[PDB]
This record gives C-alpha cells, sequence and structure tokens, in this order.
RNA sequence: GCACGGAGGCGAAGAACCAUGGAUUUCCGAAUGAGAAUCUCUAACAAUUGCUUCGCGCAAUGAGGAACCCCGAGAACUGAAACAUCUCAGUAUCGGGAGGAACAGAAAACGCAAUGUGAUGUCGUUAGUAACCGCGAGUGAACGCGAUACAGCCCAAACC
RNA sequence: AUACAGGGUGACAACCCCGUACUCGAGACCAGUACGACGUGCGGUAGUGCCAGAGUAGCGGGGGUUGGAUAUCCCUCGCGA
RNA sequence: GCUUUACUGCAGGCUGUCGCUGAG
C-alpha cells in the first residue's frame, strides 16, 4: 500500500536492496513489539511488511537483480 | 555372384562341422570365463546381424549373451497340490531361452532398446545369442530413416513388451491363419489359451 | 530414552496441536477440538 | 507366567517408528524398513491387489 | 533465504540474565550455529559478542543466550526496540 | 478462505474474484556425494549405460497414475452330488513393462474348391454349430456373411 | 413467449432475481490430420540357373496348452533341408 | 493331524542310454 508497483521498479538494482533492508529492519522490529506482549501494533501493517518485501524481491528476479 | 556375407551364413548351417567348429570349439573356451552380459565389438555372425537391422553406425552396440541350460527351475509345492500341478523337473517354461537373453541383456543396457537378436552356440550346459540394440536418444538413429521408429515412446522396453521379432514368435503369432485363433491380437484377450 | 532433534519437532508440534480451539473462533463461527490427546490416556507415535 | 497380564510388563522395546517416506509410525527401526511404504526395502511404493476387494 | 534472528525472548528469566549479567536472549532458526548467532547479533545492533549458548526449545525452534562484552550495556539495547 | 469475534488494514494508483502465462517454491521422498525413523557429515548424475573433445563433457534409465493394455509366474475352496483326469481357471494372487490408449497388421492367408475372397482390430451372426471330455460334469472355436474404420509401406542381398 | 427447463425469493412465481429460447464469441479435441504445393520417378518387352532371412523348414522323445480331434499353440532334449 | 505292505502321485537315490565329447 504506502509502497507501489510502478516505484520499486523506478529504483535502482541497489535502492531496491536498500528498501529491502531497510522494510526487513522494521518487520524485525515489528516482531519484537509483538513478542513483547505489546499493544500500540497496526496489524495492516506487519502484514504488509510481509507482501512489501515479496513486491521487491519479485522485482529483482524481474530486472536480472 | 556371392557376396562375402553367403559364406559365414553358409559357414552357419553346419557349426559342427569344418573351419567354423574349430572356431567355436576355440572361443567358446574364452566364452566361458567371460561374464554373462559382455559388449563385444563386433557381430561373430556379420550377415544375420544385417539381415535383422545391423549397421555400423554410432548408437548400434552389440552383444552376447550367456544362460544356463536346462528345463523348469521350479520349487517344488509346500501346500496342498493335486497330482497334476506336482511337477519340478519335467516342467518347463513358456518363454525360451533366447527371449530370457534379450531381457538380460535390454536391463543391462537400460537407456538402449533391443532391434533383434541370434543363437552363436551353445555347449552341453549353456546356450549364447547375440544382440542387437539401439540408443534412441542418438541424433544418427533418430535421422537414419532405416532405424528412426525405434525411438518412438511406444516401443521403450518393448523386449519386456514381447514385442521382439524372437517374442512375437514365441507368442504363437507367425502363422495369420489355422492356430492362431488363439493368439491374435495377443495372449491376454485370448484368455491366455496358447 | 535420548531423542533426536527431529524428533523433539514432532513432539513439540504434537504438543501444539492439543490446545484449545480459540475463544474467538466460536463467536465467528457463532459456534470442539477433535484431536485432544492426553498424555496418560493417549499415545502418540514412535 | 503367564503370556498374559504378566508378559505385557516386559514391552518396553521400540520397533516400529515414523517412515520417513511414507509418514506412518511403521519403519522397523530394527530392520529399517518399512511394513506400509516398504520403504527401505522397495525403491517402489509397497502396494498389494488385495487390500481391496478382487473386482476393485 | 533464512532469517538467524526470528526476535527478541522476552520473559521474566530473560530479564534477570539481562540485568544482572548483561545477556540478550534470543528466538533463533534452528540451523543456526553459534557462531552464526554471534555474527547477526553483532550485526543487527552493532556490539561485541562475548559468548552463545543455544538450546533447541520444545517449541520447535532454538534459544540463543548471547552475552554482550564488559563494553556494552543489555537493558539499553533491549530497550530501543 | 471455511469462519457471522475483536483490533486493524486493503480498494477509483480499479482491490476482491476469475482466466491464462510467470516468480517464489523449506526438509523427506525414484532421492542420486555420504550417512540417517523428515536430520547430519566433508563437493557430487549415486548406480547402470550410451556418444565421447575419454572431462559426467553431452545424454538416457529409476519413481507415481482409477482402471484399461502388453509379456511372464500361476492357486484352492468349489462343481463332478465321494474322488485322482476334468471343473473352479489361465480365474485369484505375484514378477516386469508401455501408452492415452495398448496389442495386432499388409498373407510361405483363406479352401462357401472357386472363373472365388484379399492387412489387423472390434460389433452382430455363423453357434452352443464343428471339435474336446472318468464321452460324466461340463469346455467350446474358424472360414463366411452383415457392419464399423480403412492404407500402405521399409530393409537384407544381387548391381554400384 | 424462437424464452411455460431448472433454481432463488419471508407460502403454489413465464412476467421479483438467477437463468431458459434466439444470435454471438473463446479455448480445447478432431489435427501438423484432410486438401494443396515441392522433389523423386510409375509401367512395359527379350535375354540372364547374378540376388531373396538356418540350428530355421522339418523329424523323433518328454512336458504343457488348445475346441483342435493324427488335424491348436508353446517349451525342452536330440536329429536336421 | 498322524500311519501304513490303502489308491495315485512327487522329490530323492541307484541305473542304462542321448548330448556336452576330442585323439589311436
Ligand atoms: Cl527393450
Ligand atoms: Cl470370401
Ligand atoms: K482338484
Ligand atoms: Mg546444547
Ligand atoms: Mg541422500
Ligand atoms: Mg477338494
Ligand atoms: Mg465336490
Ligand atoms: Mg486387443
Ligand atoms: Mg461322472
Ligand atoms: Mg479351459
Ligand atoms: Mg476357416
Ligand atoms: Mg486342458
Ligand atoms: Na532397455
Ligand atoms: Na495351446
Ligand atoms: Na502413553
Ligand atoms: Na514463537
Ligand atoms: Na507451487
Ligand atoms: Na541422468
Ligand atoms: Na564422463
Ligand atoms: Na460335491
Ligand atoms: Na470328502
Ligand atoms: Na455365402
Ligand atoms: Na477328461
Ligand atoms: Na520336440
Ligand atoms: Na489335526
Amino acid at each position: 500500500t504506502v509502497l507501489h508497483v510502478q516505484e520499486i521498479r523506478d529504483m535502482t538494482p541497489a535502492e531496491r536492496e536498500a528498501e529491502l533492508d531497510d522494510l526487513k529492519t522494521e518487520l524485525l522490529n515489528a516482531r519484537a513489539v509483538q513478542a513483547a506482549g505489546g499493544a500500540p501494533e497496526n496489524p495492516g501493517r506487519i502484514k504488509e511488511l510481509r507482501k512489501a518485501i515479496a513486491r521487491i524481491k519479485t522485482i529483482q528476479g524481474e530486472e536480472g537483480d | 555372384a556371392r557376396s562375402a556375407y553367403s559364406y559365414i551364413r553358409d559357414a552357419w548351417e553346419n557349426p559342427g562341422d569344418g573351419q567354423l567348429a574349430e572356431l567355436q570349439w576355440q572361443r567358446q573356451q574364452e566364452w566361458r570365463n567371460e561374464g554373462a552380459v559382455e559388449r563385444i565389438e563386433r557381430p561373430t555372425r556379420l550377415d544375420k546381424a544385417r539381415s535383422q537391422g545391423y549397421k555400423a553406425k554410432q548408437g548400434v552396440i552389440v552383444a552376447r549373451v550367456s544362460v544356463r541350460k536346462g528345463s523348469a527351475r521350479k520349487r517344488r509345492h509346500k501346500a496342498g497340490r493335486r497330482s497334476k500341478r506336482q511337477g519340478v523337473t519335467r516342467i518347463t517354461r513358456r518363454k525360451d531361452i533366447q527371449r530370457v537373453a534379450e531381457e538380460r541383456a535390454s536391463r543391462t543396457f537400460p537407456n538402449l532398446r533391443v532391434l533383434n537378436s541370434y543363437s552363436v552356440g551353445q555347449d552341453g550346459r549353456q546356450k549364447w545369442h547375440e544382440v542387437i540394440l539401439i540408443d534412441p536418444n542418438h541424433p544418427a538413429i533418430q535421422n537414419d530413416d532405416d532405424l528412426s521408429w525405434i525411438c518412438a515412446d511406444d516401443q521403450a522396453d518393448r523386449v519386456f513388451r514381447g514385442l521382439t521379432g524372437a517374442g512375437r514368435r514365441n507368442r504363437g503369432l507367425s502363422g495369420k491363419g489355422k492356430g492362431s485363433e488363439k493368439t491374435r491380437p495377443s495372449l491376454r484377450s485370448n484368455g491366455g489359451k496358447a | 530414552g535420548k531423542k533426536s532433534k527431529a524428533t523433539k519437532k514432532r513432539l513439540a508440534k504434537l504438543d501444539n496441536q492439543n490446545s484449545r480451539v480459540p475463544a474467538w473462533v466460536m463467536l465467528k463461527t457463532d459456534r470442539r477440538n477433535h484431536k485432544r490427546r492426553h498424555w496418560r490416556r493417549n499415545d502418540t507415535d514412535e | 507366567t503367564g503370556a498374559g497380564t504378566p508378559s505385557q510388563g516386559k514391552k518396553n522395546t521400540t520397533t516400529h517408528t515414523k517412515c520417513r517416506r511414507c509418514g506412518e509410525k511403521s519403519y522397523h527401526t530394527k530392520k529399517k524398513v518399512c511394513s506400509s511404504c516398504g520403504f527401505g526395502k522397495s525403491a517402489k511404493r509397497r502396494d498389494y491387489e488385495w487390500q481391496s476387494k478382487a473386482g476393485e | 533465504s533464512w532469517d538467524v534472528i526470528k526476535h527478541p525472548h522476552v520473559t521474566e528469566k530473560a530479564m534477570n540474565d539481562m540485568d544482572f549479567q548483561n545477556k540478550l536472549q534470543f528466538a533463533v532458526d534452528d540451523r543456526a550455529s553459534k557462531g552464526e548467532v554471534a555474527d547477526a547479533v553483532e550485526e543487527q545492533y552493532d556490539v561485541t559478542v562475548e559468548q552463545v549458548n543455544t538450546q533447541n526449545t520444545m517449541d520447535g525452534e532454538k534459544k540463543a543466550v548471547v552475552r554482550l562484552s564488559e563494553d556494552d550495556d543489555a537493558q539499553e539495547v533491549a530497550s530501543r526496540i
């Protein structure tokens, strides 16, 4: 959602990897707030981050890296 | 006039007389120390070989196969069996030694398929037959009009389905007339009565 | 008796399946875990 | 010493375990062969025509 | 590609080790060796790793006990997440 | 998703849903580097073959599938009012294998004997006829006709 | 009404909704088949004993199988054009 | 199920002969 398709393609081979490692870290700091019984969650997002990483990797392979 | 082949073919009409007999008595000695399935470089019976499908090409293989002589190596019945089914010695298989040879061979060379076969002697305790196999995955043969068909999928593991020449002969499918009632088009569709 | 890294996982799954159906699925279906395995009364595999 | 109740007490040897191939608890760890799928004995799944009626 | 660190194990016991011993407990993939656990930790939180103790849980996962050098403070690291 | 809660999110950047093509696709598994009850140990077509730059370089096999199909191995209860040939029955079961269908197939055929027909299946009939059988119980075709669908070919050798 | 098949819908529905008839489109199968085109060359006479598949045709002994009777098909032993 | 000089068989042992199998 907060990250669309075209945009993933407009990036350079290095930006996908940079953004991927940015989201991977947010998703990782997400599972920690949850594993900590945390309540300030926003359920839709922890789901999105997963689907975003899919979209990014899906495109990485599509562009030849 | 007579071809060179016609000599080899004639010599083999009586393998017990002349030079061939002097030859058999020799080779056989070397043949008895050899394994069951041995790949030889050239057909012993060049004529017969060619007349069966042989060609000096890439993907055409020949091999000799030795089998024990005898009758049904049938084990005796352990449970109750009436007098008639009590056989072990006498009864023989419904599959001839030549055909057994073709299979031992096709197996030894999985990827290859069996063209044909032929006898090459026998002593007091074994019989030999040579076997012509073909590599249906080799372009030489896929392109060779005269052998092309053997590549067809529905030709795979043919020797095992009795599709050989020696197979149809064993299945009683020689004569298109009298006697073939119970064999054509197949033994199983005739309830196995031949 | 000693166990393997693998067996130890199987046992674990076998224990997680042994939990009750969430009180919330109750309300969502508007209305029973048929695979409740007691330790003494029942026997797992292996 | 009866073969019954009293001889049930020694039964603490392990035999048929979870077969890696078919997923049954029929892998005889002393023979390393499955009683169900045949894994360990045949490359082909063990199957017999008598696991069902004749005309079926 | 599999991730080494799954998430921080937060429990009454985990806190104890963290407070009085400067230890961080984790939830990690079961193929991840002590050595691997080490690296991924130093890399993810920027610290110096002393020792790692592993254990395969009755929860299908592996549990990593990682101790940070006398230079870094555990309580401070686990709080920013 | 079933699955109708709670919180939250997604959708006019046209989501859901559907169709087609593509990506990803853990470990065991023919399971193939080697070992193992789904995990482990230090680069791999393991094994058997074929072609071979004779280097696993290029390839092949393996195993699954409701039943059908093809080649092999082949019962007994039962019927015969007992029972041994015979029957059940080439049935059940077992071994090996192919395809989408298999198999068979272009006469060293038929033999309504003819001045005749003209590859092979299959359907109908011939026919429970001929033939077999402690001539007991029981087993049991073909040519032919009428239909369906049709289609005909290639080596070996002579001579180069 | 070329549509009174069937279903849904708070009771028995052609006309409330899905559909039904009519017409149309797409895939798959038929099938890389039918037809067409390209090359190759069909056939015929006279002469010539140059060529045409062997443990085969076939015989005998022993088993089996078949409706196959002497006259089914197969296997094995021995002999063999 | 067992038995035997019950009926019919079968392995098995003994034996002639055939082939393997040749020289004076
Ligand atoms: Cl074959
Ligand atoms: Cl006629
Ligand atoms: K009987
Ligand atoms: Mg430990
Ligand atoms: Mg392995
Ligand atoms: Mg009886
Ligand atoms: Mg009776
Ligand atoms: Mg048929
Ligand atoms: Mg009678
Ligand atoms: Mg019969
Ligand atoms: Mg007739
Ligand atoms: Mg009979
Ligand atoms: Na083969
Ligand atoms: Na027969
Ligand atoms: Na128990
Ligand atoms: Na967890
Ligand atoms: Na998939
Ligand atoms: Na391969
Ligand atoms: Na190689
Ligand atoms: Na009776
Ligand atoms: Na009786
Ligand atoms: Na007539
Ligand atoms: Na009789
Ligand atoms: Na004979
Ligand atoms: Na008894």
